[PDB]
């Protein structure tokens, strides 16, 4: 009965979703045509002839990145109009994905979201993938989250942001789109998870010994994190943490809901067999201030909640003793209104490896998703990005050109300034 | 003028190739400890 709809929006949303559904089909046994040769109803339905279709709704305004999926090997996997396309892109413009042409794709995407939710008995989360700092993953992502809240009350809407890296961006309007995105990923999102591309670049170099990773290797690390996040939801476990558990043990206030994730048996095939990847070893590497998948050192903040997702042949006494060890560690600082901050979960099914991927077979896993008063430097870093640009009205004549009110930039700035004041006062 | 051949593969088709499926049929067979014989008597029956 348990079931999650994934909604992959944008170029980065689709390309991450290609890695996710590639890993999910290789993990539950579904071939690229749909047939396998009931631990699948969280991500797949059943047509009746042994046929399994993924439960995903792809979105883009370009047709280029989504025509790729319907012409490659995973075309008979998806239902042929799940892959929802437009004609022309918003062109890295938030107002062009919100107040203009992405208003005719929204009524067809919500058409199929309803068709993919009424054929499931009990929905527990709208997993959502976006690329905040762009045109369609920001503009259409903002309008989609507002529309999903008004139509589907409660019904916790997860999100895996692709927030721009602090010191490298590959745009200049990327300060504008991310600050304009805080009016969606703050009051419509519950599970706003912050992922920066630079941090997972550094993970690939320092751990996997890949000095030149491509975006596909970036998405393969993210897909293993989401599989371990839904691991208890699909497989049996000694301690199951479903979505309802997640928004009680990791979110203290409805506004402070921003998390950082760090998987950490992320070991290359050459270096996997020279250490035992024991439970204490993989969680000591999980709390390192370099494996965090946003560029945000937790040592200059204060942890308020941690949700660890030990997965594999992990004995609960080794979970418990490792949590005791990291509690003894002085490098991390838990906030004074938090005697216990260590929601743990155990799933017996070990993490899988894609054949020809960049990871290795590992018996254990840790997915560490935590909230801290260190993410304030992430939003305050693009605070400096915005006010350097908006000081004399850069690139605003092409946001107000298509209908954005001159001034919507300003309360996006006091929306980021509101959460800046909130993170500092929950650490005193 | 000649015409050069077209060498081109898009990234989705280079690294999303249909992969071999993992080989999974491994049940966890569990034994049952045999029930011990019931050595226990009532005191009334034991002396009376
Ligand atoms: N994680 C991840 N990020 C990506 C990928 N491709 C691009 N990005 C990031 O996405 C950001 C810009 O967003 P886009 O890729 O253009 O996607 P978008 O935000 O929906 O904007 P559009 O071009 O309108 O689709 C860049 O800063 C990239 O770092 C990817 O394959 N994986
Ligand atoms: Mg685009």
């Amino acid at each position: 009965m348990r079931e999650v709809i994934s909604i992959h929006v944008g170029q980065a949303g689709i390309q991450i979703g290609n890695a996710c559904w590639e890993l999910f089909c290789l993990e539950h046994g579904i071939q690229p045509d749909g047939q396998m040769p009931d631990a699948f109803n969280t991500f797949f339905s059943e047509t009746g002839a042994g046929k399994h279709v993924p439960r995903c709704v792809f979105l883009d305004l370009e047709p280029t990145v989504v025509d790729e999926v319907r012409t490659g090997t995973y075309r008979h996997l998806f239902h042929p109009e799940q892959l929802i396309s437009g004609k022309e892109d918003a062109a890295n413009n938030f107002a062009r994905g919100h107040y203009t042409i992405g208003k005719e794709i929204v009524d067809l995407s919500l058409d199929r979201i309803r068709k993919l939710a009424d054929n499931c008995t009990g929905l527990q989360g709208f997993l959502m993938f976006n690329a905040v700092g762009g045109g369609t993953g920001s503009g259409l992502g903002c309008l989609l989250l507002e529309r999903l809240s008004v139509d589907y009350g409660k019904k916790s809407k997860l999100n895996f942001c692709s927030w721009p890296s602090p010191q490298v961006s590959t745009a200049v309007v990327e300060p504008y789109n991310s600050v304009l995105s805080t009016h969606s990923l703050l009051e419509h999102t519950d599970v706003a998870v912050m992922l920066d591309n630079e941090a997972i670049y550094d993970i690939c170099r320092r751990n996997l010994d890949i000095e030149r990773p491509t975006y596909t290797n970036l998405n393969r690390l993210i897909a293993q994190v989401i599989s371990s996040l839904t691991a208890s939801l699909r497989f049996d476990g000694a301690l199951n943490v479903d979505v309802t558990e997640f928004q009680t043990n990791l979110v203290p206030y409805p506004r402070i809901h921003f998390m950082l994730s760090s998987y950490a048996p992320i070991i290359s095939a050459e270096k996997a067999y020279h250490e035992q990847l024991s439970v204490a070893e993989i969680t000591n590497s999980a709390f390192e201030p370099a494996s965090m998948m946003a560029k945000c050192d937790p040592r200059h903040g204060k942890y308020m909640a941690c949700c660890l997702m030990y997965r594999g042949d992990v004995v609960p006494k080794d979970v418990n003793a490792a949590v005791a060890t990291i509690k003894t560690k002085r490098t991390i600082q838990f906030v004074d209104w938090c005697p216990t901050g260590f929601k743990c979960g155990i799933n017996y099914q070990p993490p899988t490896v894609v054949p020809g991927g960049d990871l290795a077979k590992v018996m254990r896993a840790v997915c560490m998703i935590s909230n801290s008063t260190a993410i304030a430097e992430v939003f305050s870093r693009m605070d400096h990005k915005f006010d350097l640009m908006y000081a004399k009205r850069a690139f605003v004549h092409w946001y107000v050109g298509e209908g954005m009110e001159e001034g919507e930039f300003s309360e996006a700035r006091e929306d980021l300034a509101a959460l800046e004041k909130d993170y500092e006062e929950v650490g005193i | 003028p000649p015409t050069l051949p077209f060498h081109g593969e898009s990234a989705y088709r280079t690294d999303y190739v249909p992969k071999p499926l993992p080989e999974v049929a491994k049940p966890v067979e569990v034994k049952l400890p045999p029930t011990l014989p019931f050595n226990a008597q009532s005191c009334y029956r034991s002396e009376y």
